[PDB]
């Protein structure tokens, strides 16, 4: 991540995300807890991105 | 297919223009092209092998793009790159080889492998570039249809053929008349012999002729034509036509008389040369016809007269000959020649991996057998296979 | 002239780098160059032909241009382009061919055709580009009056010459001494024969010598020198010097004694090799001198002794020989060789279009005749004509 | 070293892509690279020569840059440039030559000259660029240690060797049996002779064999194999093994029986061909073994029967032979061949400047001597020296 | 590879510099390095063995670091450490052994095992350090390209060879002349015998010569040369050359006359010594040539005269000899010698685990067979395998 922001994106990520491909992000980050059983059901974790 | 090409000039114009030293800007137009690739790739998976002693390695992708740290590259930049290229190298090899073995009668002019059938896919076309490699240059022009063309030194157009034809013979083989020859590669040697030295022949002249039909037309051929066939200028003991016995050939050489070489195309004389030895040009032909004569010497010193009596036994056999060599030529079809390694590359990869004989090519990719029955299917497969060998040689020799 | 060149690498580096797919920025530096041309052209009229069986197709100009958008290239982009290139292709062909026939005693080194005389014009100069094609690279360096240079595998420096010289002879031709040879292309074979096997010669040794004068200096030559002349190792019936009769040659071969090869330049020995067979280097020479001897064997087994009596008749003729082949060399003047198609291209275009014999070149562009009298005019015309053939082969083979 | 390379493709891709006309943009990526150089240089001082008849020359630097301004290129721009290039040309020449003579046992690989030892310096590395020149492409890969490779037409792998081996002989040399051959360059000719025509041999067959051990492995070889050894098909008077007398060879040729060619690698058969004449592929080998037989004809016409009596004297000597030519092949080590001028360039520069014999190379860079004892030191020095010759030929031929 | 090295000097310079007491600061620079490792490891699983009697032990990682706090190490600190080292020890052993058997004809110089192929990985190189162990010092320099070099004692360059050559013999073997020798390891003993004591020899002197060709060049050799070959100074009954009978050798020793030892390199004399016994230096050679003579004593006391009659039977056989021993030398290639345990380590591990014969090494790692056909593949594999043995011996003997 650091290596991205501190250097702007080329969308490499944009493409991988778009043709919806398996990918990871390294480093520190926020983080949000949630207890909504339902939530999971509305695959929220697939949003934000 | 064209896809494949790029993948290489990509790497060569890469593993070459990328060194510890050059300024970025000398590769800006290059870096770009490169990355573009990486993207399209990562994700999709590939299978190679699955035949004879050919390993089946599975290739998967996952790579980060390329920095830019201005003002000439720092060593550290290279290594983190070479490490990413060496996966593509060791890859492509395993890719070429896989489609460099499969053959197909019906449509054996197109992709066969589970590796390539996926490359011609559309989502990949986004790569093609710098098509200056003589072979691809010609692959394309062929898909649209037009005057293609290749360059060969000492081309390999003549299937090996070494034989004779006795026009006059008898059981004892003591008074023969005929021709013997060797057609092989780019060379022809032919001798006409007359044991009687034309003693009873009209005008004391015996006519000879040798015709060679090429399996493909050659254009713009530079040819050396010389009198005499050294190969048939020495004493020989030869098997008879029926294999039942052996005859004796004891040549004495005379200059070929009224030499005429014709380079014909579809029965028409395109070039004709009368007694011209040295370098001659044959611009377009599918057949060569060599006509020459043995003329009994009208005046003979005693030593000569003694070789040619009026009656048998004929112990010195009058012989006249010609030697013709195609130094260079252009052919619209791929051929083996004395400089290109294509045939050897294809043949070598198949031999090394114990690839089973297929339905198209003769066992061992035998050149004589191949050129003797150079069918459209063999040519399309040969061209595909030669083009791949040439793509491979840009990186792996 | 230099103009002409561009017109091609323009198209090749074009018909090659423009394919359904590729990223634009690999051609930005290219597209530009291209357009520039179109402009300069549009608004000009041209004429080709008007000689022998050569059409007289006429051409006009008025074309569009090209986008500078699109990250990647869409098929539609190509076709609307290929259609515009195919007019330049079919054009240039008709252009090369037109100036590839006209010869001029005077300034045969300059432009001739109504097509080209207009190209050297100044308003066209705004087009030159990428001159790395071995031939143009050399054209320029020459116009600037400087040291040229070329590459040839098995060059064609020796005009065909096959003859003999009898140093000792008599009417019966039963006790001759002399040499016979074949100089052709890049090869020389020479044999020295002495029917008497040096029986009455001082030190029982007969000296031989063969000198060959090149019409142009060859530098950096890699040469194969081998003992024996296979071509003159077999029985022959030959015409006498005056053509009045025929003599008999019945060779038996001995090793050439005291072999010395000298490569001279303007009378000076530049390289000399004493009995060294195999690969030798001759770095700069205009003459080759081969000296060798026949030495009567001082000790002979009965079978050998029987071949060489003290008195005539001499029935086995002692022969010693040498074979020399120039594998590669550099020449400051264009020459035909065993790999390049230039001579064949020029000769072929002239033959196909029934071009009449002109004032400079021998009938049929005959190589032997050309190299035998390689005048400055023939060389300047040959170079112009070879350079054009090479420009043409970048697009049309 | 890699340094050196650039200095050239710099100039070529320069003296070529820069002329009265063209748009800036097609060289923008080029101009830059160029300047970068000038800078690094200016101030630094050099020295070349000082060995044998080699001129010692000192050079300094202090030059202007380039108008990265203008759109087009006006004549005036060129001239003010060519004048600056012609100092680098005449320079590099004097540079190559200087390091193209020094040899060294220990580190025969690395640089030698006071000119180059300063180039490998770090502050100069700021210059590498476009390494598609077949030779550099291979120099690098050799440092990183990996499978390299080169392309050769009629290669030069066989040191000259012309001899014989008498397997059965006697003082009179009237009933011999053995083989004679010529190994040279890329060709082998070998003949097996039996004066008795296998009259007392088991199955009336005499076996022959010829083994040739290459000093380096050849891969992907395209080979021509033909029956008969023309070189040993004519009458000869030869010196005896001990040099005390001479014997007579009077051959009559029969077809070689049970021909088997084996291309071995470390004692293992990699390729084997049984009686296959024409074009064959040997994919990886360090040894060639040719086995062939003379089989007494079971059926003979009178003329033939007369040549082969049951008792001596044996006057016609039965001979069978083979001819093998390596048209092309790949070698991991540099070698001389029939097309490349490297050996000739190195040998020529040394000869022209009267360079004294050194500790590594044989006198005169003699190829036979070199390949016969092709030590690691000779190969490393040869490669360094060949790579430099190739860098030089990009500018000076 | 280099990776592997560290893993050890890590442990040695560890299991050595860590003892109950030592003041911390002797290891600060050490502790660090250590930890760094642990990190890189933990989390990656490993696999070894899988052939013959080689167990397939599996491994895992998850270890606490090492409190760099304390000023003086307390016993408790050690034990909690030794327990963590003993997993790496018992590990590395199982690692070395695994790659100390696998062999490859092609790239038999690089890593093979599923254990090591993963070590050369990039994420691991974060470890390398302190490469002073003679062997690694040399591994690198070789991977980098330069004059390597190892140190020996009574090296093992001569494959065992014990034989004779009879230059004059007859069925009864009662008047022989020839040489017999023993070449083995670093020693050569050769004797020249003449049953006739040069009675009929020119100048009453019989010349002898013994040539030994090394498979690798030895440099900086300290050699002992002594007159006489004790091994061939006693009575023997020997088998005849054809094995059909036995001959009697009854030597009487005389001083070798005109002794000349030449140490040649590629046919050139590098060092020559005339009759110099004791210690001599041969600085660079690939061949040793020993020439010596037997000179019949011109003056003989009765007792001596009685041994050498003018006529047979010859009952006392005059013999002269030499003994040469290479005490120490340097070789650019690994070799077995009289001090290093490498060959024995490799051979022993393979024997203990019943490792099957592979494609590279001779059965049992037989030294004579190995050095006799010391191919590049055997040398690369031997060096890899010797370097690993040396890494192992730093911890396990
Ligand atoms: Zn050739
Ligand atoms: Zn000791």
């Amino acid at each position: 991540l650091e290596e991205l922001m501190r250097t702007g994106d080329y969308a490499q990520i944009t493409n991988m995300l778009l043709n919806n491909q398996p990918v990871a992000l390294v480093g520190a980050l926020p983080f949000v807890t949630d207890s909504s059983v339902i939530s999971l059901i509305a695959k929220l974790d697939a949003t934000v991105f | 297919m064209d896809v494949l090409y790029s993948l290489s000039k990509t790497l060569k114009d890469a593993r070459d223009k990328i060194v510890e030293g050059t300024l970025y800007s000398n590769v800006s137009d290059l870096i770009q092209q490169f990355n573009q690739m990486i993207i399209t790739m990562n994700g999709n998976e590939f299978q190679t092998g699955g035949i004879g002693n050919l390993p089946i390695r599975n290739w998967n992708f996952d790579f980060g793009l390329l920095g830019t740290t201005l003002l000439n590259l720092d060593a550290n930049y290279v290594e983190t790159a070479r490490n990413t290229i060496d996966y593509f190298v060791d890859f492509v090899d395993n890719v070429c080889m896989d489609e460099m073995v499969r053959e197909s009668q019906r449509n054996g002019i197109a992709p066969q492998s589970d590796s390539l059938r996926k490359l011609s896919g559309l989502k990949f076309k986004r790569i093609n570039f710098d098509n200056s490699s003589e072979y691809i240059e010609n692959w394309n022009l062929q898909n649209r249809r037009q005057r293609t063309g290749f360059t060969f030194h000492k081309p390999n157009i003549f299937p090996y053929s070494a034989s004779f034809t006795l026009n006059r013979s008898q059981p004892a083989h003591d008074n023969l008349m005929g021709t013997m020859w060797l057609n092989a590669g780019s060379e022809i040697q032919v001798a006409g012999f007359d044991y009687s030295c034309a003693i009873n022949a009209p005008a004391n002249t015996q006519q000879f002729e040798h015709i060679v039909q090429l399996r493909r037309v050659l254009t713009t051929a530079t040819i050396t034509l010389l009198p005499d066939a050294e190969r048939f200028s020495f004493p020989r003991v030869i098997n008879s036509a029926d294999g039942a016995t052996t005859w004796y050939f004891n040549p004495v050489i005379l200059r070929p008389n009224n030499v005429e070489v014709e380079f014909l195309l579809n029965g028409q004389i395109i070039n004709t040369y009368q007694a011209r030895f040295g370098t001659i040009i044959a611009r377009n032909f599918d057949t060569i016809r060599l006509s020459f004569q043995l003329m009994r010497p009208p005046n003979m010193t005693p030593a000569v007269a003694a070789l040619f009596p009026n009656a048998q036994p004929f112990e010195h056999h009058a012989t006249v000959g010609l030697t013709l060599r195609i130094e260079s030529a252009v052919c619209e079809s791929v051929l083996a020649d004395a400089s290109e390694t294509m045939l050897a590359n294809v043949t070598s990869v198949r031999q090394e991996y114990a690839i089973p004989v297929g339905p198209v090519f003769p066992p061992g990719m035998n050149w004589t057998d191949l050129i003797t029955n150079y069918s459209p299917s063999r040519e399309d497969n040969l061209q595909r296979v030669f083009t791949v060998a040439s793509i491979r040689s840009m990186l792996v020799k």
